[PDB]
């Protein structure tokens, strides 16, 4: 393990060895990642090993991450008898031990429940959700552990590595990258293969591996998953990028808002220092590489390469001109080769199997499957993974459930503030990055958000210039006023100020945005504009009527006094500006909105007879 | 190398950086707003759009190639250049009128040329600081975040006050915290003042106070610095002259000034007494390297930084406060006048001069402080014909100096004049001068009786870190904060770069050529005020010398 | 006076490419970035005030105000704003007074708008002090603001 081949075979073996007594084992396997822990999943943790200590029960208390179930509250699975436990609570964590750790007898009210049939499952394996996702990244679900490298040498993890070290040299490693077909996860799709190549060839003998952790999405929250529930797939995958480019010292970078994926990173990195796998000499190969874990002060501009670096030394977020690549010259003037975490989650498992099985996977210029997180008023909503064929309506059903009760689809978002906006026509596509450029889309990072009935496209809009203006980094005139100046014309629009001159307005602004601005930020802030427009016009035009279509936009909603509610007190004579009571006296009255300006003043002297 | 612009062909110099310079060397102008000064960089603007293969790029930042095709105006590019121009109109504070770039402003150029008569967007509220504590003022509602200030500040002055903070829609260049800059370690250069496109950076302008004070029964003295006669000539669009002085002096006289002075004359008493001074530390070895106390932003940057050199700085004052306080404490108990019933006023191309005349250790001695373009106001406000105004002397007894003092307005010319008084009083066997950098000189003197020593001549703050971090041989060092020296001024006339600076510098050559005194002791009068009214040590360190404090914040 | 600024600067070797780490562990120790310490690291770390100062106001996580004793995180990502969280801005706002990115006077709450905080089954959700309250409308946050104000009144 620390400095010869066989050494870490008989390591890793008896490692696998006690995972299967383990598993054969009792075992609680709580999931403590994001979207668990906010449901309370420390507290379930706390209170297994709580009554376990006072009951004096060898069973194994292990922290998992993400299961892909995470709208289903905490989740627990026992390891013998798989019986995935949701939504459970700290007051029945003493039925739980009692009725499953020692007699066996599962639980069936704590079970998953499947939207399609309403039934409780006793297993997710076995669930028409599984089924329906692709699983190449996403492994050992519900029982893996996060905190610990000895489980994921277990589950034969670093053997890429260690076979990348010794059998292959780098330019075979970048050879099987190049056939593997793995495009760029982060958003832009480019071919891995061809980056590590530039990167490689670029001249000096000090280079560098830069892992992004951001999620490209204020929405988004897959990376952040990734990189909770096994941080020793990014470590492993960042080593062999570094050995395959000749890099000597590595950064992952991660926000400084996300306390769990910082110290899971950290820990792993410690670790695996600590086994021999960083250092000043790893398999005795000769091949030194250090990991630093630099936390991210926070910038959605930071997700940009240049700017990435920037702030990597300690400077603003400012991108800069692209004409040095920073490939040739990046950190400190160094070739630095920067992908993301899920590229680099990718390499390990391209290594393990070949170029071909790698293939198999997706579609023939998108191979492998692609992370997502789904979000929004919707049955079963966390992170799956899916093959780059799945289309957003088998997604959105088939994987997600379907919507919940009172809702039905309008649109979806799929990039964020950079993706696009798709409406029905459009989910009835495979998710392919070729595909999606000819039908003004992309990928994306790996968000989705459907978009109901209730939500209005002017205020979806809004929300994302709002989004962009406040995270332009300032550096260029389009983006710093443009981005301004076009939030500004959208609120008028949800205040029922907006003409036609402003809709011109915004599409010839939006143009000059998407083509002055400098770098990608500014580039992609028109998109929802200009997807909301091209598919939802008739909202825009109903908004210059003084309309919504939707009821969310606050600045209508007219006050109506019910009659049926209304007391009859008579004191709204004169009580208001506009002075329009018109109310019998005696009986019920009668509030008339001719003259009145829509300013919140009827709910001062009422019983609750105003609605706003 | 053949280019096809807009369909014809164009041939460009071979090795060039991007299209956008290749077609300005060829004489194509691509409208822009990156290219504003000395210090700029590309890649802000955004104006600079050109067509190549469909696709529409920045010049600024584009390799040409053999064979290329460049469309530089097509309606798309007319449409967001027009669209980029009234995004920055749109929240630019327009008020041309009481701005200091009124007629020297790209910004308003391009408002005219493009035909901008009605703001489309809105005038969005921005939090705006507008800071006038100090000499040089800000007004951040006119900035265009250029950056060329912080460049400045950072890399050529070497302080680093100002830069970017915030960021998006809210981007703003301020000091920390927004502190007023008289409150922070601005050394009140003015270069950021040079080189800013906009208002956003001004001078304060103390023409009222003037114009009251001539307006008053109070004798209004004026004097004339050495850079400023060789840089105003630029605002009239004339060429140079030697007479510029003596055209002053009579403007000055026509608009009411009872005595107008020479400071070259106070610049040959700085020298006479800075030389003494310094031979007298190089006989004892003591407070050694010395450093000329002539610029008072390296003073004030001194007090601010090198807190442990402040006894090494010179006592005796800058030729400015040393000659203001000789008119008012000698000179007008000789006129028979009160002291407070004169009004000295000082020209100078210089706003930390400013700053130096209102520290509380020269407080009421000059009693304002403009700038040469405050005075090419004043001519130009007259409406008389410079190039036609009768010469005529300055007013004795400080209406003339030495050469080396009128060398004084660019860098070197206070060590000159110390070497050339050490000269005429011992005498210099040789000088061996080097450059060991761009702005740095270093002189090797041996005087009659042994005892030599070596020089340097500092022009450009920000290079003194490395020179006193790399050297410890120099036993008198010589520091202008503005590069070469005082013809670059931050009060010098708009635009203020290297070639205008060069002009200057050859101007003031010029000037001092055709004077006959040589030496500040061939000055009779700097002689004959010696001899009356500063014999003893006693008045000499009361009228001629000051002390320095430290500078910290807390 | 800053001994703890100095073995934060003396860990990381007052090296300026350390400086955002350096920021984050002086902010957590003080719960913001106050004047006299920036002005002590500027000293410290050879860089101009001004340079930090940029610094500090580009990044979010940074503040140059004091957080009060119960920090209010609203996420305003797509789903959270979907959901109903400018319902819950506005009620914040007409309870405690107070828009995102400030503190009151006696500095008992201070609101901040975030990102997703991958816990969008409880859209629209809402921090305070590490405590996710999700689900939620006008009236459900007005009732814990008021709690709050309360369980205060009742311990002074
Ligand atoms: C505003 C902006 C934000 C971005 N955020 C991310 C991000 O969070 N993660 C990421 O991998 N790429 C992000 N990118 C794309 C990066 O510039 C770059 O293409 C990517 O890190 C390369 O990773 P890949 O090769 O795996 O695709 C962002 C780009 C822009 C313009
Ligand atoms: S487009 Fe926006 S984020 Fe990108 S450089 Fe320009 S101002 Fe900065
Ligand atoms: S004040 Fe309200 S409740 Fe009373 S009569 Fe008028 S509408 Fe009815
Ligand atoms: S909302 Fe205001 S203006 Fe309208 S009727 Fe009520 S009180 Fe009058
Ligand atoms: S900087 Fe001054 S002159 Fe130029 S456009 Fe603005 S107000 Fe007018
Ligand atoms: S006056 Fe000089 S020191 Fe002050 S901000 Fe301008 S360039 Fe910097
Ligand atoms: S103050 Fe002047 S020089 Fe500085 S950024 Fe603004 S416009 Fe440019
Ligand atoms: S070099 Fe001359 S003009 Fe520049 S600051 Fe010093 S005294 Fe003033
Ligand atoms: S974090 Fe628990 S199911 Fe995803
Ligand atoms: S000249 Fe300004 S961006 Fe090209
Ligand atoms: S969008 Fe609010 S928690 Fe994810
Ligand atoms: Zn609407």
């Amino acid at each position: 393990m620390f400095k010869n081949a066989k050494e870490f075979v008989q390591y890793a073996n008896k490692l696998k060895t006690l995972r299967e007594k383990k598993l054969n084992g009792v075992s609680i396997y709580v999931c403590v990642g994001t979207g668990c822990t906010a449901k309370g999943a420390l507290k379930v943790y706390s209170a297994f090993e709580e009554e376990l200590k006072k009951r004096n029960l060898k069973v194994t208390l292990n922290r998992t991450g993400c299961c892909g179930r995470c709208s289903s509250g905490p989740l627990v699975k026992i390891m013998p008898y798989r019986f995935f436990y949701s939504n459970v609570a700290p007051e029945d964590v003493p039925e739980i031990v009692d009725r499953t750790v020692l007699k066996g007898e599962p639980i069936e009210r704590l079970f998953l429940t499947d939207p399609l049939t309403g039934e409780k499952v006793p297993r997710i394996e076995d669930t028409t959700l599984f089924k329906n996702q692709d699983f190449y990244i996403m492994e050992a679900i519900g029982e893996s552990e996060c905190d610990s490298i000895e489980d994921y040498i277990a589950r034969s993890g670093y053997e890429s590595l260690v076979k990348a070290l010794t059998s292959m040299t780098p330019e075979e490693i970048i050879e099987t990258v190049k056939a593997s077909g793995l495009r760029g996860r982060g958003g832009g799709g480019f071919p891995t293969g061809l980056k590590w190549e530039f990167t490689r060839k670029a001249q000096g003998d000090i280079k560098f591996v830069v892992c992004n952790g951001d999620e490209g999405d204020p929405g988004a929250f897959m990376n952040r998953t990734l990189l909770e529930r096994d941080p020793h797939l990014v470590l492993e995958g960042m080593i062999i990028a570094g050995y395959a480019v000749g890099a000597q010292k590595g950064y992952a970078y991660i926000r400084a808002e996300y306390p769990f994926a910082v110290k899971m990173f950290k820990k792993a990195i410690e670790d695996a220092r600590k086994l021999g796998l960083l250092g000043e000499n790893i398999l005795g190969t000769g091949f030194s590489f250090d990991l630093e874990v630099k936390e991210g002060a926070g910038a959605f501009v930071c997700g940009e390469e240049t700017a990435l670096l920037a702030s990597i030394e300690g400077k603003r977020g400012m991108p800069r001109p692209k004409p040095p690549f920073p490939a040739q010259s990046g950190l400190w003037g160094k070739p630095t080769l920067i992908n993301n975490v899920e590229t680099y989650a990718n390499i390990p498992r391209i290594l393990r199997d070949g170029v071909e099985n790698y293939r198999k996977r997706g579609t023939e210029n998108s191979p492998g499957t692609k992370m997502f997180s789904v979000a929004g008023p919707l049955k079963a909503t966390g992170i799956i993974e899916v093959e780059f064929g799945t289309t957003l309506r088998d997604i959105i059903y088939n994987i997600c459930g379907g919507f919940v009760e009172g809702e039905e689809f309008k649109a979806v978002q799929i990039g964020g503030p950079s993706g696009a906006c798709l409406s029905e026509d459009f989910i009835d596509m495979p998710l392919d990055y070729d595909t999606l450029k000819k039908a003004d889309a992309m990928v994306g990072s790996g968000g989705i958000v459907v978009i109901t009935k209730k939500t209005c496209m002017v205020e979806v809009a809004r929300f994302f210039l709002d989004f962009t203006k406040r995270e332009s980094c300032g550096k260029c005139v389009p983006c710093r006023e443009g981005t301004m100046q076009a939030y500004n014309i959208l609120e008028k629009f949800t205040h029922g100020k907006a003409t036609y001159e402003d809709l011109k307005t915004l599409e010839h602004l939006s143009k000059t945005i998407k083509t002055a601005s400098l770098c990608g930020l500014g580039k992609t802030a028109p998109n929802p504009i200009l997807s909301t427009l091209k598919l939802f016009r008739e909202e825009y035009i109903a908004h210059i009527e003084g309309e919504c279509p939707s009821g969310m936009c606050t600045a209508f909603k007219k006050y109506v006094i019910n009659p049926d509610i209304c007391k009859g007190c008579g004191l709204c004579a004169r009580s208001c500006p506009q002075n329009a009571i018109t109310g019998e006296r005696g009986k019920p009255y009668t509030i008339d909105q001719e003259k009145c300006v829509k300013c919140g003043l009827c709910a001062s002297k009422c019983p609750f007879k105003a609605i706003e | 190398m053949k280019i096809y612009v807009d369909g014809r062909e164009v041939i460009i110099n071979d090795n060039e950086r991007n299209l956008l310079e290749a077609l300005k060397n060829v004489g194509i102008e691509i409208p822009n707003l990156c290219y504003l000064s000395e210090a700029s960089i590309y890649g802000a603007c955004r104006m600079c759009l050109v067509e190549i293969n469909g696709q529409i790029t920045t010049s600024c930042t584009l390799k040409p190639y053999e064979g290329m095709k460049v469309k530089t105006n097509t309606p798309e590019i007319y449409e967001m250049r027009r669209n980029i121009l009234e995004l920055i109109l749109a929240t630019h504070n327009r008020d041309c009128t009481t701005c200091d770039r009124n007629g020297s402003c790209k910004l308003q150029k391009y408002a005219e040329d493009f035909g901008i008569r009605k703001i489309r967007f809105e005038a969005l509220k921005k939090e705006h600081v507008r800071d006038e504590s100090a000499p040089v003022v800000r007004d951040t509602s006119k900035c265009i975040l250029c950056g060329d200030c912080v460049r400045v500040c950072e890399e050529i002055q070497g302080v680093g006050v100002i830069e970017f903070a915030k960021r998006g829609f809210e981007s703003v260049v301020t000091t920390a915290f927004d502190t007023p800059l008289i409150e922070t370690e601005c050394v009140l250069c003015g270069q950021c003042v040079a080189y800013c496109p906009t208002g956003a950076l001004s001078i304060r302008n103390d023409i009222d106070k003037l114009i009251e004070a001539l307006e008053s029964d109070k004798i209004v003295i004026g004097m004339i610095a050495p850079a400023v006669r060789a840089a105003i000539q630029e605002e009239f669009g004339i060429d140079e002259d030697v007479a510029m002085a003596e055209k002053l002096v009579s403007f000055l006289k026509t608009i009411g000034f009872d005595k107008v002075f020479d400071v070259s004359f106070g610049a040959d008493l700085v020298a006479y007494e800075e030389a003494h001074e310094f031979y007298e530390r190089l006989k004892k070895g003591e407070r050694l390297p010395q450093f000329t106390s002539c610029c008072p932003a390296w003073v004030k940057h001194a007090e601010h930084t090198y807190p442990q050199y402040l006894q090494n700085l010179s006592s005796v004052k800058s030729p400015q406060q040393a000659l203001g306080t000789v008119i008012k404490k000698i000179y007008a108990r000789k006129l028979g006048v009160p002291e407070e019933k004169i009004f000295l006023v000082s020209f100078m191309p210089c706003t930390a001069k400013k700053f130096e005349a209102e520290r509380e250790e020269h407080e009421g001695i000059v009693d304002i402080v403009l700038t040469t373009r405050e005075l090419a106001q004043l001519i130009k406000m007259s409406r008389i014909d410079i190039n036609r105004v009768e010469p005529q002397p300055f007013d004795r007894p400080y209406g003339v100096s030495s050469q080396a003092g009128l060398g004084f307005g660019k860098a070197g010319g206070v060590f000159s004049c110390v070497l050339s008084v050490l000269n005429e009083e011992i005498g210099i066997e040789k000088v061996d001068v080097k450059s060991p950098e761009d702005g740095i000189r270093v002189a090797e003197v041996t005087l009659k009786d042994g005892t030599s020593f070596k020089g340097a001549v500092i022009y450009g703050l920000g290079k003194v870190k490395k020179f006193l971090e790399e050297r410890k041989d120099v036993e008198i060092i010589e520091v202008m904060a503005c590069n070469y020296g005082c013809v670059g001024g931050g009060g010098q006339p708009y635009p203020n770069d290297s070639r205008i600076r060069e002009h200057r510098a050859k101007v003031l050559r010029d000037t001092m050529g055709i004077k006959s005194l040589l030496t500040p002791v061939e000055n009779l009068f700097l002689m004959k005020l010696y001899e009356e009214d500063l014999k003893d040590e006693h008045t000499r360190h009361e009228i001629l010398h000051t002390t320095y404090r430290p500078r910290r914040r807390y | 006076h800053f001994e703890k600024v100095e073995e934060i600067l003396k860990k990381y070797g007052y090296k300026r490419e350390n400086l955002i780490k350096i920021l984050l562990e002086i902010q957590e120790i003080y719960r913001y970035l106050p004047e006299d310490v920036i002005n002590y690291v500027s000293t410290a770390m050879g860089i101009p005030p001004a340079k930090i100062y940029g610094v500090a106001t580009f990044y979010a996580q940074f503040s140059l105000k004091p957080k009060g004793k119960y920090t209010i995180m609203v996420c305003d990502g797509t789903a959270c704003h979907m959901a109903g969280s400018p319902e819950v801005l506005k009620a914040i706002e007409e309870e405690t007074g107070l828009t995102p990115g400030n503190v009151t006077e006696d500095l008992m709450f201070s609101l901040d708008q975030v990102g997703c905080l991958g816990a969008c089954a409880l859209a629209p959700v809402m921090v305070i002090n590490g405590e996710v309250y999700g689900n939620l409308t006008a009236d459900k946050v007005k009732e814990i603001l008021r709690k709050i104000k309360e369980k205060e009144r009742e311990s002074a």
